[PDB]
């Protein structure tokens, strides 16, 4: 199955030993969930378009961006085509990570009583798959590109008949 | 960002070190976490990574440390669309009219009254990536329109490149990883090795075009403005293809900047020009590297670096912890003798005895001298010809230098920016001799930390972005993950900090210890090895299973 031995040293950095990257992505997603779960949870919102779905429109993403306009960019971004070529692209070692670290953040997710996550109970508050894995990778990977023109993608519409 | 990769010819023991110093937000997407990955045998990496990458991003190993900053490459190009003139949703290339495509996303959208809705949206796609507006720049009119390409978006390479990068032995071994697999959307790299390399890439996905073409297929007032837009009315101007290229329409790796020394590399996000002035890096297409007068942040570095004697780990830390803010190295002596020039101005008294009396750093305990200097520096900006010295493409380091006083116009305008500043910091409600620290912090709960550092754009290295928020600067981003590494003979030595904490809960012990430290420029070691891990008194551990 999957497993993983974990040590934290000092202010709570992780060391984490596997002996495959099922296992270690098993634990890195442990670890990290333990920390920042609450951040996770809402950068997963972001990139599958679904804050105008939890928070309406008059808020933004962390990004800085209205919610509609991220939500729109990040459908069109993340379509399931998309992630379907992404994911049979990637090797089995890559796979393995991914999930592991998803398996280990809901890991801590079913056992979480509070100790270190404020946002238990929330709606947004989900089990993880590794789809969203991909829409986070993807997220960051057009942020040198297509991702600073997101509210010029979002605006761009022919032109009526103006003179 | 900053990176510093030392090797054996300057390094104080002959082997090579390497100073880390990314500048990213301080919260969300793009958040670093310090982790420790071990496969036994076979992988062994510690550093940093964003959420949600099973990945280490920056970070070292028995023999290596390596790093990363923003490069200034294009990843994307834009394309000018010439529409067809009997319908703007139809485009033309090679004088044929082509449609656009739609696709349609459908969002939820939660209303005032809690009901959710569904809102559709179009989304207008050409042959070249979808279509942009920035109204009064890129219009969407009756005879053209913008398309974007994105290179990174068929970039499938990115996790298992730095899945490579964690398996790297030394910097010759990086090296082979990155060019072979050219999975890097975004950044250069630095690294240096124990044996006393120092490597600097610009190896990151790139659109390629061949050099006859770059200026054939330019959009030239865009270009100009620093846009990479293409004709895209043209077939020609698609991203030319080569079989050594990792993928279809990016550059390959033999063509993209690389430097390997003995003695330095380094880079503050300017072009791979001057990673080493030594050795200039030229002669490359401009979608990729281009000889721009450097910023601050590097002339500071590269003023630290050149010459003959040994770097030390405690003076690539001290380049940090300084909090030097350079750019009052080119302007604030000019304008003190202006001050002096002014004794009888009344409205000038309090910013001339202000800015006398600072230490010309960002530190805790730096006066409102640092405040004053940020505010007549963003009007100095705007003035025209007011460098004593100006920029010099033979003198790159060292311009531009000194305020044009001898000029009566430059006197008269740079005066009155300075009346201008006083006036704005007087009217600002920051009380009689707050310092620095008082004024920039970083919120956790309801406590502050004060936070030092300053921005980039002044030239200091620590750099530090904050925004007004009440009556304080909120600190939004600027050095993040700290990681100094060096190579005794026993195993790496790392040292650091992860300056805003490993966890974004309030809820966390871990929450606020490191920003203390950071506050009090504090670092710390970085446990690598099973006897530094083990010789930690605060040693937690947990061994955790479950079936697949």
């Amino acid at each position: 199955g999957l497993a993983a031995d974990i040590r934290w040293t000092a202010y709570g950095v992780p060391h984490i030993r596997a002996k495959d990257e099922r296992g270690l992505g098993y634990g890195i997603g442990y670890a990290y969930a333990r920390d920042n779960a609450c951040l996770l949870a809402e950068e997963i919102v972001t990139a599958r378009g679904e804050r105008a779905r939890y928070f309406g429109s008059e808020g933004k993403s962390s990004a800085e961006l209205d919610n509609l306009p991220s939500d729109i960019f990040y459908a069109w971004l993340n379509q399931p085509e998309a992630l379907q070529a992404f994911w049979q692209a990637q090797t089995p070692a890559v796979r393995q990570l991914l999930e592991g670290y998803a398996a280990g953040f809901n890991r801590f997710l079913r056992e979480a009583d509070g100790k270190t996550t404020s946002c238990l109970g929330q709606p947004w508050l989900r089990a993880i798959a590794t789809d969203d894995l991909l829409r986070l990778t993807r997220r960051l990977l057009v942020e040198g590109g297509v991702g600073q023109f997101a509210d010029a993608l979002v605006a761009a519409a022919p032109p009526g008949a103006e003179k | 960002s900053n990176a510093i990769a030392v090797g054996s010819e300057r390094s104080a023991d002959g082997k090579g070190m390497l100073l880390a110093n990314p500048h990213f937000p301080w919260n969300g997407a793009m958040r670093f976490y310090q982790m420790h990955l071990t496969i036994p045998g076979r992988l062994d990496v510690m550093g940093a990574s964003l959420p949600g990458l099973p990945v280490v991003n920056i970070g070292f190993s028995r023999h290596l440390a390596w790093t990363h900053t923003v490069d200034t490459s294009s990843h994307f190009t834009l394309y000018r669309l010439a529409l067809d003139p009997k319908d703007p949703r139809r485009y033309l290339v090679d004088g044929r009219s082509l449609p656009l495509e739609e696709k349609s996303v459908a969002i939820e959208v939660r209303g005032a009254d809690g009901k959710l809705s569904r809102v559709e949206h179009k989304v207008y796609q050409s042959i070249y990536g979808p279509l942009v507006v920035w109204p009064g720049k890129l219009d969407w009119n009756r005879s053209e329109a913008y398309a974007l390409r994105d290179a990174n978006l068929e970039n499938t390479r990115v996790l298992q490149q730095w899945y490579s990068i964690n398996q790297a032995s030394d910097v010759a071994d990086l090296r082979r990883r990155v060019e072979a697999l050219q999975g890097i959307p975004w950044v250069n790299t630095l690294a240096a090795d124990e044996q006393g390399n120092a490597l600097y890439m610009n190896q990151s996905v790139v659109p390629y075009l061949k050099p006859e073409l770059i200026p054939a297929c330019a959009i030239p007032q865009l270009v100009a403005e620093g846009l990479p837009a293409l004709q895209g009315q043209d077939s020609r101007c698609a991203w030319s293809r080569d079989p050594a290229a990792a993928q279809a329409g990016i550059t390959p790796a033999a063509q993209l900047p690389v430097l390997l020394r003995r003695d330095f590399v380094q880079n503050s996000n300017d072009s791979a020009w001057l990673t080493n002035p030594a050795s200039p890096l030229q002669g490359f297409s401009p979608l990729v590297s281009q000889e721009k007068p450097i910023g601050p942040r590097a002339r500071y570095a590269l003023s630290r670096l050149q010459g003959k004697q040994p770097l030390e780990a405690k003076t690539l830390e001290e380049m940090v912890t300084a909090n030097h803010v350079f750019s009052a190295d080119q302007v604030l002596p000019d304008l003190l003798r202006l001050c002096r020039d002014n004794q009888g101005e009344k409205s000038l008294a309090r910013a001339c005895a202000a800015l006398a009396q600072w230490d010309r750093g960002a530190n805790l305990d730096s006066g409102s001298g640092f405040v004053y200097f940020q505010r007549f520096m963003q009007r100095f900006a705007e003035l025209d010809g007011a460098w004593k010295e100006p920029f010099d493409a033979q003198r790159p380091l060292d311009t531009p230098q000194g305020i044009a006083l001898d000029r009566p116009q430059v006197a008269t305008q740079v005066r009155q920016a300075l009346a201008d500043a006083a006036a704005e910091v007087e009217k600002s409600g920051i009380p009689d001799g707050a310092r620095w620290g008082d004024l920039q912090v970083s919120t956790r709960g309801q406590e502050r930390i004060a936070i030092p550092g300053g921005d980039g754009h002044f030239g200091v290295y620590n750099a530090i972005q904050s925004v007004r928020k009440g009556d304080h600067l909120e600190v939004v981003g600027g050095t993040s993950y700290i990681q100094l590494v060096t190579f005794p003979e026993e195993g790496p030595k790392a040292r650091g900090l992860l300056a805003f904490s490993q966890s974004s809960d309030p809820r966390s012990p871990h929450y606020r210890d490191q920003t203390e430290l950071f506050s009090r420029q504090q670092w710390q070691t970085l446990p690598f090895s099973d006897r530094q891990i083990d010789a930690d008194p605060q040693l937690q551990r947990l061994s955790i299973r479950e079936a697949a």
